[PDB]
RNA sequence: GGAUGACCCCAGGCGGUAGGGGAGCGUUCCCGAUGCCGAUGAAGGCCGACCCGCGAGGGCGGCUGGAGGUAAGGGAAGUGC
RNA sequence: GUGGAGCCUGGGAGUGAGGGCGCGAGCGAUAACGUCCGCGUCCGAGCGCGGGAACAACCGAGACCGCCAGCUAAGGCCCCC
RNA sequence: CGUGAGGGAAAGGUGAAAAGAACCCCGGGAGGGGAGUGAAAUAGAGCCUGAAACCGUGGGCUUACAAGCAGUCACGGCCCCGAGGGGUUGUGGCGUGCCUAUUGAAGCAUGAGCCGGCGACUCACGGUCGUGGGCGAGCUUAAGCCGUUGAGGCGGAGGC
């Protein structure tokens, strides 16, 4: 009797407050909401998920050595161009992308998943500029 | 009202006034037939456990038809093998006339 | 050298993509302002044979 | 592509020329070569049994009969060679031209005044054979050609 | 109303008159002349000459007047090739093509 | 007698050309090439009419998923809860209930936790 | 089942290269045809989201075309790229 | 034990380059995507489907067509999924 | 083309009738626009029909953050014809061209620029099985002869 599909949905906006989480069991919850699964109409194939807010990035927690031992890498094109940052390092220089390359490495590849990217914005520090929104806050 | 009927092996939401195509059921154009309900939605609320016993919806076979026609190709490469069938799904056009209940 | 040679027939679409930039651009004209002609600049009316207000060339 | 006009001669070098391997024109191959399995003079002819052919004869001629479309005449009282007599005969005797008819008769003269109407195919009876008699809707016969036909099937 | 003149079998590679033609597409008459006239292309001369062609087309059998008309429609077909061969070295010739042009101008009235 | 070509090759040629109507470039202008891309067209077709079925079944579930959530019970828990309350509400009539009646999805949800 | 393909019912089989077998489509030509279709438009061409057929194909309708075409049933092959 | 079982007579073949894997041996070096046999399997011909990141022969399973229906198999159930 | 022997093409169709387009216009001409002829002039001589590749003009939809054997399944947007359909494709799911040869190919192994047309299991005689009919301890003629002029019969030598 054809599959119900939305119009086009009004996104919500939250708040989620990094500070003493997991790494990666966040990066896994804001994922979800990005991509919209909680919605009961959720559609895959257009951006109708949340947009989400995240404070005290700089705050996220790690388990084990990871502090030391892991190590991101970016690769310039150029012989010998292959960079390793731990992840204090990347802490200590630009926190942010530490959530932020953990939440786009388990969106889908493909160009949604480049927009529902877009749809994450993290900040250091517990302030955030989009008062605007009024961002529901959450407790994940 | 609305009602989650059964029929063909299938399951659909119908209200009165609705036109739907299902499987074909062996009846003659222009006769009733009753479908089975597993659930009755709207202002009341009756859940199947998987049926309602004592409901129904009444529905008038306005027809029979075919399906247009579905391309059903085959090849597999490298061994000449290449397959052309021509399908067209019988069914039957239904309109709900009451949902009993 | 060894003769290079195409690998692949060019496409319709490829071979005019390479063609957007072949358009040609219009001539610069402007009037004359003794005739009123339509002629490039910084050239002598080839109509009236004027240049600078006075009367270059016989036309 | 032995029969056709052109030489046996190997147009171009087998090997190193870039080329398809050819030999001379005339193979079917080449456009205005020979063909590979055309017809050639042929004899359609075979000679089947005489008794089937005999058989088929008496049956073709049953036919008729069972279905009430042969008739046997004692003469052909006015024709006398004209095609307006002939046609004069054929409507005293129920034949108008709106069933074809095998005339079978050793009067030629009789033939002679028929044979020109779309309607009418005619023979010697020494001529009598099934595919004229299937052609035909009726079977008009010279009881001396009656007699020969009973000679023949016999 | 609309007046065409075509100029069959011009001698000319189409694409290269094309670019001439599709600087006056759409221009009113008296800029396509003066586009024309300072247009360094050899197809400038074949298509100024369809397009005073058409312009008197327009005038003399078609009650169109001269200072209402802009190339309403211009194109180039191509006719057929004339093939001319052009030897090479080591005793190979090749097949140049001389490409032939049908150059068609379409005229109508800007009523303004 | 000789019997060419004629007409035949054209008729056939001009059928597959029309199937291919849309195709890129020489898949839609060269009859080999359409037919090339025909093979693989038929081949997709079926093996997508039987992708579509799970592919809608899934969108069901994940839509059932949300649903459930909002309940504080998951999809593979609800789904055990209908089956030992005797319901037989399909996945696509629950999604569907799941959004346009959420009072009698909620019922369905109440069914499947008082039957565990 | 009815009674020798009259259609229905229920049941089971139906991946496939080399290869065996069966049933069909279409092309050229012959009988059918001194016929029949045809300028109120033959063949061929170009479209079609319509009809029939599992399919090869066959219809039908609109445009082009401008003089041919050819049934039911059979026969023969230079018969399908 | 009624099975695309078996036996008999005859028409038509194709095949007579196999390969991987498990087990059993020989050769090799208790080497080889190695070689050679035996029993079995699969690919070959199932480069059709699910799993195994991708992948003929490993695991699951023998695709007649259609369905926006349900149950399972290997394998899975934090996100990509 | 070859010194020569010798090799050896391509190329048919206006219309019923030339009535083959006077004259005017642009243009050096070619060519075209009108007029005129004709049932028809995209039958105008580069002439019946006029497919395809190929080229162009105009319109609808679409495209400059995007990863592709080019499609397919789904949904949405726009345009078009009028509880439907067509055209288009933004996003999402899936997805290793065809043929050939191989143990095994998307394969970085073969062949193919693309289209149209030509292009390969036949015929004779014998044999051997099966099959449709005729006759049956018998069956059958060959060459010829007569007849016919798309008529068929005779002929028993001979063969099984
Ligand atoms: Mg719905
Ligand atoms: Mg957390
Ligand atoms: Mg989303
Ligand atoms: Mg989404
Ligand atoms: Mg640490
Ligand atoms: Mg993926
Ligand atoms: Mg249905
Ligand atoms: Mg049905
Ligand atoms: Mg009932
Ligand atoms: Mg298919
Ligand atoms: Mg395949
Ligand atoms: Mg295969
Ligand atoms: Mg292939
Ligand atoms: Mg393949
Ligand atoms: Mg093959
Ligand atoms: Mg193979
Ligand atoms: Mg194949
Ligand atoms: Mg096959
Ligand atoms: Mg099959
Ligand atoms: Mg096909
Ligand atoms: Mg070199
Ligand atoms: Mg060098
Ligand atoms: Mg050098
Ligand atoms: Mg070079
Ligand atoms: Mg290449
Ligand atoms: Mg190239
Ligand atoms: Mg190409
Ligand atoms: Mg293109
Ligand atoms: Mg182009
Ligand atoms: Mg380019
Ligand atoms: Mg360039
Ligand atoms: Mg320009
Ligand atoms: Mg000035
Ligand atoms: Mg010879
Ligand atoms: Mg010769
Ligand atoms: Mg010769
Ligand atoms: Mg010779
Ligand atoms: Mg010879
Ligand atoms: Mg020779
Ligand atoms: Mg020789
Ligand atoms: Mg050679
Ligand atoms: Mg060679
Ligand atoms: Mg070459
Ligand atoms: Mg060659
Ligand atoms: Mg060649
Ligand atoms: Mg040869
Ligand atoms: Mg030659
Ligand atoms: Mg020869
Ligand atoms: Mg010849
Ligand atoms: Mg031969
Ligand atoms: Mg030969
Ligand atoms: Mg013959
Ligand atoms: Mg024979
Ligand atoms: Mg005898
Ligand atoms: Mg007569
Ligand atoms: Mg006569
Ligand atoms: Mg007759
Ligand atoms: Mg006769
Ligand atoms: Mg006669
Ligand atoms: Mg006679
Ligand atoms: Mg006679
Ligand atoms: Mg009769
Ligand atoms: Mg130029
Ligand atoms: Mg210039
Ligand atoms: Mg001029
Ligand atoms: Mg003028
Ligand atoms: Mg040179
Ligand atoms: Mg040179
Ligand atoms: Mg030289
Ligand atoms: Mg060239
Ligand atoms: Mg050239
Ligand atoms: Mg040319
Ligand atoms: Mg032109
Ligand atoms: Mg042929
Ligand atoms: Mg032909
Ligand atoms: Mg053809
Ligand atoms: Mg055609
Ligand atoms: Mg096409
Ligand atoms: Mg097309
Ligand atoms: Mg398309
Ligand atoms: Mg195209
Ligand atoms: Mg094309
Ligand atoms: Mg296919
Ligand atoms: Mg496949
Ligand atoms: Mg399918
Ligand atoms: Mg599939
Ligand atoms: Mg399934
Ligand atoms: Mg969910
Ligand atoms: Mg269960
Ligand atoms: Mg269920
Ligand atoms: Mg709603
Ligand atoms: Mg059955
Ligand atoms: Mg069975
Ligand atoms: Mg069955
Ligand atoms: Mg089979
Ligand atoms: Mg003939
Ligand atoms: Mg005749
Ligand atoms: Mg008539
Ligand atoms: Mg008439
Ligand atoms: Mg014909
Ligand atoms: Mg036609
Ligand atoms: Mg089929
Ligand atoms: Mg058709
Ligand atoms: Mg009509
Ligand atoms: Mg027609
Ligand atoms: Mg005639
Ligand atoms: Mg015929
Ligand atoms: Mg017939
Ligand atoms: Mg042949
Ligand atoms: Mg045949
Ligand atoms: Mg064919
Ligand atoms: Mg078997
Ligand atoms: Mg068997
Ligand atoms: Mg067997
Ligand atoms: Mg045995
Ligand atoms: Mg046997
Ligand atoms: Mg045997
Ligand atoms: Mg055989
Ligand atoms: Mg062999
Ligand atoms: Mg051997
Ligand atoms: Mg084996
Ligand atoms: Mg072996
Ligand atoms: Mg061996
Ligand atoms: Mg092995
Ligand atoms: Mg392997
Ligand atoms: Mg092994
Ligand atoms: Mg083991
Ligand atoms: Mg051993
Ligand atoms: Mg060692
Ligand atoms: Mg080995
Ligand atoms: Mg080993
Ligand atoms: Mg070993
Ligand atoms: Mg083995
Ligand atoms: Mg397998
Ligand atoms: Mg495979
Ligand atoms: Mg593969
Ligand atoms: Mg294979
Ligand atoms: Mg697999
Ligand atoms: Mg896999
Ligand atoms: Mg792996
Ligand atoms: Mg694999
Ligand atoms: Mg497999
Ligand atoms: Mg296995
Ligand atoms: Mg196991
Ligand atoms: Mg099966
Ligand atoms: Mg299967
Ligand atoms: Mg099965
Ligand atoms: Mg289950
Ligand atoms: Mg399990
Ligand atoms: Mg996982
Ligand atoms: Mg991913
Ligand atoms: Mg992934
Ligand atoms: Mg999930
Ligand atoms: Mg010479
Ligand atoms: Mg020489
Ligand atoms: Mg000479
Ligand atoms: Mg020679
Ligand atoms: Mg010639
Ligand atoms: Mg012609
Ligand atoms: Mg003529
Ligand atoms: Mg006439
Ligand atoms: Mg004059
Ligand atoms: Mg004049
Ligand atoms: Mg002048
Ligand atoms: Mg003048
Ligand atoms: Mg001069
Ligand atoms: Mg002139
Ligand atoms: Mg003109
Ligand atoms: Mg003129
Ligand atoms: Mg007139
Ligand atoms: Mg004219
Ligand atoms: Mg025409
Ligand atoms: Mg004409
Ligand atoms: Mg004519
Ligand atoms: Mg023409
Ligand atoms: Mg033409
Ligand atoms: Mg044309
Ligand atoms: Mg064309
Ligand atoms: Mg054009
Ligand atoms: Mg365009
Ligand atoms: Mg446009
Ligand atoms: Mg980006
Ligand atoms: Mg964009
Ligand atoms: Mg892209
Ligand atoms: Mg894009
Ligand atoms: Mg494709
Ligand atoms: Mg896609
Ligand atoms: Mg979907
Ligand atoms: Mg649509
Ligand atoms: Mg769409
Ligand atoms: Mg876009
Ligand atoms: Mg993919
Ligand atoms: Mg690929
Ligand atoms: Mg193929
Ligand atoms: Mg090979
Ligand atoms: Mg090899
Ligand atoms: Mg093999
Ligand atoms: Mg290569
Ligand atoms: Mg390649
Ligand atoms: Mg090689
Ligand atoms: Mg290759
Ligand atoms: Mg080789
Ligand atoms: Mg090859
Ligand atoms: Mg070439
Ligand atoms: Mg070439
Ligand atoms: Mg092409
Ligand atoms: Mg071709
Ligand atoms: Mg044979
Ligand atoms: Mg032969
Ligand atoms: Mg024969
Ligand atoms: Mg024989
Ligand atoms: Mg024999
Ligand atoms: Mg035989
Ligand atoms: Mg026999
Ligand atoms: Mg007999
Ligand atoms: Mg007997
Ligand atoms: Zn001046």
């Amino acid at each position: 009797m054809k599959t119900y599909v939305p119009k086009q949905v009004e996104p919500r906006w939250v708040l989620i407050d990094a500070e003493g989480k997991t790494l990666g069991r966040l990066a896994t919850k804001i994922a979800t909401l990005l991509r919209g699964k909680h919605r009961p109409d959720w559609t895959p194939n257009v951006a109708m998920g949340d947009f989400v807010v995240v404070v005290n990035a700089d705050k996220i927690r790690v388990t084990g050595k990871k502090l030391e031992q892991k190590i991101y890498t970016r690769y310039s094109g150029y012989p010998g161009g292959l960079k390793k940052i731990p992840l204090e390092k990347m802490l200590a220089t630009h926190p942010e992308r530490v959530l932020e390359h953990a939440v786009k490495g388990m969106l889908p590849k493909g160009p949604l998943g480049r927009r529902l990217f877009k749809r994450l914005k993290v900040y250091a520090g517990p302030d955030h500029p989009h008062q605007a929104q009024r961002p529901e806050k959450l407790e994940v | 009202m609305f009602a989650i009927v059964k029929t063909g092996g299938k399951q659909y939401r119908v209200e009165p006034g609705l036109k739907l195509r299902v499987e074909k059921l062996d009846a003659e154009p222009g006769a009733t037939v009753e479908l089975p309900v597993l659930l009755l939605g709207g202002e009341k609320t009756v859940v199947g456990t998987p049926v309602v016993e004592g409901a129904s919806v009444v529905a008038e076979v306005l027809g029979h038809g075919r399906g247009k026609k579905i391309l059903v190709s085959k090849f597999k490469a490298k061994v000449q093998y290449r397959r052309k069938k021509g399908h067209r799904q019988p069914y039957t056009e239904l309109l709900i006339k009451e949902i009993r209940g | 050298a060894k003769h290079p040679v195409p690998k692949k027939k060019t496409s319709k679409a490829r071979r005019d993509a390479r063609r957007s930039h072949h358009a040609l651009t219009p001539p610069t004209l402007v009037p004359c302002p003794e005739c009123k002609a339509m002629k490039p600049p910084h050239t002598v009316c080839p109509e009236c044979g004027y240049y600078a207000g006075r009367k270059v060339l016989e036309v | 592509r032995g029969e056709v006009a052109y030489s046996g001669r190997k147009i171009w070098p087998q090997k190193h020329t870039g080329r398809a391997r050819h030999g001379d024109i005339g193979a079917p191959i080449f456009v205005g070569g020979g063909v590979v399995f055309g017809p050639k003079p042929r004899d359609y002819s075979y000679t089947l049994p005489k008794k089937v052919r005999k058989k088929g004869l008496a049956m073709a001629v049953a036919d008729r009969a069972r279905e009430g479309k042969l008739l046997l005449v004692e003469a052909f009282a006015g024709v006398n060679g004209k095609t307006k007599e002939f046609l004069a005969w054929a409507k005293e005797a129920g034949l108008d031209g709106s069933e074809s008819v095998l005339l079978v008769t050793g009067n030629e003269l009789v033939r002679r005044a028929a044979r020109n109407l779309p309607w009418v195919v005619t023979l010697a009876p020494e001529g009598l054979n099934v595919y004229d008699i299937v052609r035909t809707e009726r079977l008009v016969m010279d009881l001396d050609a009656w007699e020969v036909f009973q000679n023949r099937i016999g | 109303m609309e007046a065409k003149a075509i100029a069959r079998y011009v001698r000319i590679s189409p694409r290269k008159v094309r670019l001439v033609v599709d600087l006056i597409r759409g221009k009113s008459l008296e800029e396509a002349r003066n586009i024309l006239r300072y247009t360094n292309k050899r197809g400038a001369y074949f298509v100024a000459k369809v397009l005073e062609s058409a312009a008197a087309n327009a005038v003399n059998n078609h009650d169109m007047l001269e200072d209402r008309l802009y190339v309403k429609a211009a194109y180039v077909d191509e006719g057929p090739a004339l093939k001319r061969v052009l030897p090479r070295a080591r005793g190979r010739a090749d097949i140049i093509k001389k490409r032939t042009s049908h150059i068609t101008v379409i005229l109508g009235e800007k009523h303004g | 007698p000789r019997a060419k070509t004629g007409v035949v090759r054209r008729r056939k040629h001009k059928k597959i050309l029309k199937l291919a109507k849309g195709y890129w470039g020489l898949r839609s202008k060269s009859f080999r090439k359409a037919r090339e891309t025909l093979f693989a067209a038929g081949n997709y077709a079926y093996a997508h009419r039987k992708r579509r079925k799970r592919d809608f079944r899934r969108l069901w579930i994940v839509r059932i998923n949300a649903a459930c959530r909002q309940h504080g019970l998951n999809y593979s828990t609800f789904i055990h809860g209908l089956k030992k309350a005797g319901i037989e509400v399909d996945r696509k009539n629950l999604a569907d209930l799941a959004v346009r009646e959420p009072q009698v999805f909620a019922e369905l949800v109440e069914r499947a936790k008082a039957a565990q």
